[PDB]
C-alpha cells in the first residue's frame, strides 16, 4: 500500500581526495509520512551536520529532501554511508560508497605452503602490486606469473588486493620485495630469501 | 588541481539565443551541484540557475524561469546554460560554480555575455608619446593588452575602457618609467580578430 | 528579504572592519562570505556562518550581532581591498545574495604626477585628435580635472578613466580624453590639463603647443 522512494541528487559512489568537502544528497517521496530518518556510518548515527525537510510546505506534498555534509575528509572517513527512512508502513534505506584517495598500505605479508610468498595491499585507488627479486650480485623486472585477487575493515573505503607468487622459480640467496603502488603514492614489503 | 573554465560567450542580438558552456577538472561534476552566478557591469551577484548532473534535476531564478535551460553532460565533465529570448538586462558576466555545503566554493573566471543591437568592430591603436598606449573605437568588450609580451609588468595601467558618445569603448594602457632607450603594446580584440603590435618612439 | 550593510566603507591599514548580514528568519547557519577582487570572480572566505575557508587567511572570521550574521577582517591589509558579498541558501528561496559591500583602504595623502600626451600623427591621418591627461598615482580618489584650449572651459566634451585602488601603495590613477575633429584640433594652439586635487597646494596645469 505505502512505499519510499529515494533519488540520489548525486552520485551513490563518491571518489575525493584527502580534505575535500562533499554532500551526500537525496530526493525521496514517501506515503505515508516519514519518521526516524538517519545517517549512519559505522553503525553510529550522525546527531548533527545533516537535514532533513519536504520539499514544500503544501499540506498534499509527500518530496522530501536530506542532505549529510561531509567537511574536510581524512583518508581514514571512507566507507559506506547509509540513509534510513521509514514510515508507517515502508523501511528504505541508500547506500553511499565513498573513496578518498590514500597511497596503499600494507595490512599482511605471509610465507605460504608450497614456497609461494604473499602480501596484501589496501587503497585507493585500486593498489598494484609487483613483485621484484634481487640477487646478492640490481633486482628484476616485475615478475609473472601473479595470483591476483580482490579480497571483499579496517579499513573502509579501500580497495583490498591479495597477491601471490611462486617462490621456487626463482635462484639464489636474495630479497624478494612485493611493492603496492597507485597514483598516490607506494609501499613496500620485504622478504629475506635462502637458497 | 580543481579548474572551472566558461566559454561561449560574446555579443547577442536582443531577442537572439546563445548557449555557454562550463569545462570542469580535477572534480566529477556528478558529485556535485553546478551553479550559473552572474553578475550585470557594475552590479551585484545574482543566482541564475542550478543542476544536479547526476540526476538531471534543475533549478531557475524567476527572472530566467521559462526562458533558460540548465543542463548537463556527466561524460564530458561539462554544464550548460542555454540562454534563449536575451534582453538587454540580461547582459552580464557569467560564472559557473561548485555547491557544496551551502557555498560555491570553486568558479570559473567568468564569460561576458553582451546583448546589444550595435555591431562588432575593432580597436584602432595609436602610440602614446612620451610612455602608454591608446585602444579607440571598439566594440563590444573585452580587449586585452600587453606590454612586451609580457615582460613588462610595473607601473603599467590598464584603465577600464569608457563608452564614448558614438557608442563605442575606448581605453588607454600606460606604464612609467625612467630615462631608457624597447616598448611595444600588444593589443587584442578577439570579438573581431584583431591582434595589433605598435612600438612607442618618442 | 536579505540585507547587507553598510554598503562602502573606507578603513586604514591595520583596521578591523566588521561587515552585517541581516538572513531570512528561517535560515540559521547557511550563511557565506564572498571577496571580489576587480574583474576577478568572487572568492569564498567563509561557509555555514563560521567555517573558515581553507588557504584563506585568519583574518577573517564569521560570527553573529547575533541574530544577524557578521564578517570581520582583523589587521586589515591593503589587499583586502575589495568587494564582500554574503549569501544565504533557504528551502524555498535557494539562494540568495547579498547588495555587497566595498572595502576601500584609507590611507595617507598623495599627490598625483601630471602627464599630457598629445595626438599620435597615425590618429590625426584618420581625421581625429585625442589628447591624453594622466594623473597617476595619487590619493584620496576625487579629483577635478579641466580641460582648456586657449581658456575655454569645455565639457562634455572628454572622457574620464580611473583605475581601480592599487592593491599594493593603495593609490589610483586617472586619464582624461578630450575628443576633436582633426579641424577643430587644427585651430586652436594652447591646449591645457589643470588640475585640481587635496594632495596639491594648488592647483596643477599641463598644456603644450600644436
Ligand atoms: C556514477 O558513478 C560510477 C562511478 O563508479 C560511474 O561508473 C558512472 O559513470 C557514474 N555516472 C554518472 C552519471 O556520474
Amino acid at each position: 500500500k505505502g512505499f519510499i522512494n529515494i533519488f540520489p541528487m548525486i552520485n551513490t559512489t563518491v571518489f575525493v581526495n584527502d580534505g575535500e568537502n562533499v554532500d551526500l544528497i537525496v530526493e525521496y517521496e514517501a506515503f505515508p509520512k516519514p519518521e526516524h530518518q538517519q545517517w549512519i556510518y559505522m553503525n553510529r548515527t550522525f546527531t548533527d551536520k545533516w537535514e532533513d525537510y519536504p520539499k514544500s510546505e503544501n499540506e498534499s506534498n509527500i518530496r522530501y529532501v536530506s542532505e549529510l555534509h561531509l567537511t574536510r575528509l581524512k583518508g581514514t572517513e571512507g566507507g559506506t554511508y547509509t540513509f534510513l527512512v521509514s514510515n508507517s508502513d515502508v523501511n528504505a534505506a541508500i547506500a553511499f560508497n565513498v573513496y578518498v584517495n590514500t597511497k596503499p598500505e600494507i595490512l599482511t605479508y605471509d610465507r605460504l605452503v608450497n614456497g609461494m610468498l604473499q602480501c596484501v595491499a589496501a587503497g585507493f585507488p585500486e593498489p598494484t602490486i609487483d613483485w621484484y627479486f634481487c640477487p646478492g650480485t640490481r633486482c628484476s623486472a616485475s615478475v609473472l606469473p601473479v595470483d591476483v585477487q580482490t579480497l571483499n575493515g579496517p579499513p573502509f573505503g579501500k580497495l583490498v588486493v591479495q597477491s601471490s607468487i611462486d617462490s621456487s622459480a626463482f635462484k639464489h640467496n636474495g630479497t624478494v620485495e612485493c611493492k603496492a603502488y597507485n597514483d598516490v603514492g607506494k609501499t613496500s614489503a620485504y622478504f629475506n630469501f635462502a637458497f | 588541481e580543481v579548474q572551472l573554465v566558461e566559454s561561449g560567450g560574446g555579443l547577442v542580438q536582443p531577442g537572439g539565443s546563445l548557449r555557454l558552456s562550463c569545462a570542469a577538472s580535477g572534480f566529477n561534476i556528478s558529485s556535485y551541484s553546478m551553479h550559473w552566478v552572474r553578475q550585470a557591469p557594475g552590479k551585484g551577484l545574482e543566482w541564475v540557475a542550478s543542476i544536479y548532473p547526476y540526476s538531471g534535476y534543475t533549478y531557475y531564478a524567476d527572472s530566467v524561469k521559462g526562458r533558460f535551460t540548465i543542463s548537463a553532460d556527466t561524460s564530458k565533465n561539462t554544464a550548460y546554460l542555454q540562454m534563449n529570448s536575451l534582453r538587454a538586462e540580461d547582459t552580464a558576466v557569467y560564472y559557473c560554480a561548485r555547491y557544496v555545503y551551502h557555498a560555491l566554493d570553486y568558479w570559473g573566471q567568468g564569460t561576458l555575455v553582451t546583448v546589444s543591437s550595435a555591431s562588432t568592430k575593432g580597436p584602432s591603436v595609436f602610440p602614446l608619446a612620451p610612455l602608454g598606449c591608446l585602444v579607440k573605437d571598439y566594440f563590444p568588450e573585452p580587449v586585452t593588452v600587453s606590454w612586451n609580451s609580457g615582460a613588462l609588468t610595473s607601473g603599467v595601467h590598464t584603465f577600464p575602457a569608457v563608452l564614448q558618445s558614438s557608442g563605442l569603448y575606448s581605453l588607454s594602457s600606460v606604464v612609467t618609467v625612467p630615462s631608457s632607450s624597447t616598448y611595444i603594446c600588444n593589443v587584442n580584440h578577439k570579438p573581431s580578430n584583431t591582434k595589433v603590435d605598435k612600438k612607442v618612439e618618442p | 528579504q536579505m540585507t547587507q550593510s553598510p554598503s562602502s566603507l573606507s578603513a586604514s591599514v591595520g583596521d578591523r572592519v566588521t561587515i552585517t548580514c541581516r538572513a531570512s528568519q528561517s535560515v540559521s547557519s547557511a550563511v557565506a562570505w564572498y571577496q571580489q577582487k576587480p574583474g576577478k570572480a568572487p572568492k569564498l572566505l567563509i561557509y555555514s556562518a563560521s567555517s573558515l575557508y581553507s588557504g584563506v587567511p585568519s583574518r577573517f572570521s564569521g560570527s553573529r550581532s547575533g541574530t544577524d550574521f557578521t564578517l570581520t577582517i582583523s589587521s586589515l591589509q591593503p589587499e583586502d581591498f575589495a568587494t564582500y558579498y554574503c549569501q544565504q541558501w533557504a528551502v524555498h528561496s535557494l539562494i540568495t545574495f547579498g547588495q555587497g559591500t566595498k572595502v576601500e583602504i584609507k590611507r595617507t595623502v598623495a599627490a598625483p604626477s601630471v602627464f599630457i600626451f598629445p595626438p599620435s600623427d597615425s590618429q590625426l591621418k584618420s581625421g581625429t585628435a585625442s589628447v591624453v591627461c594622466l594623473l597617476n598615482n595619487f590619493y584620496p580618489r576625487e579629483a577635478k580635472v579641466q580641460w582648456k584650449v586657449d581658456n575655454a572651459l569645455q565639457s562634455g566634451n572628454s572622457q574620464e578613466s580611473v583605475t581601480e585602488q592599487d592593491s599594493k601603495d593603495s593609490t589610483y590613477s586617472l586619464s582624461s580624453t578630450l575628443t576633436l575633429s582633426k579641424a577643430d584640433y587644427e585651430k586652436h594652439k594652447v591646449y591645457a590639463c589643470e588640475v585640481t586635487h587635496q594632495g596639491l597646494s594648488s592647483p596643477v596645469t599641463k598644456s603644450f603647443n600644436r
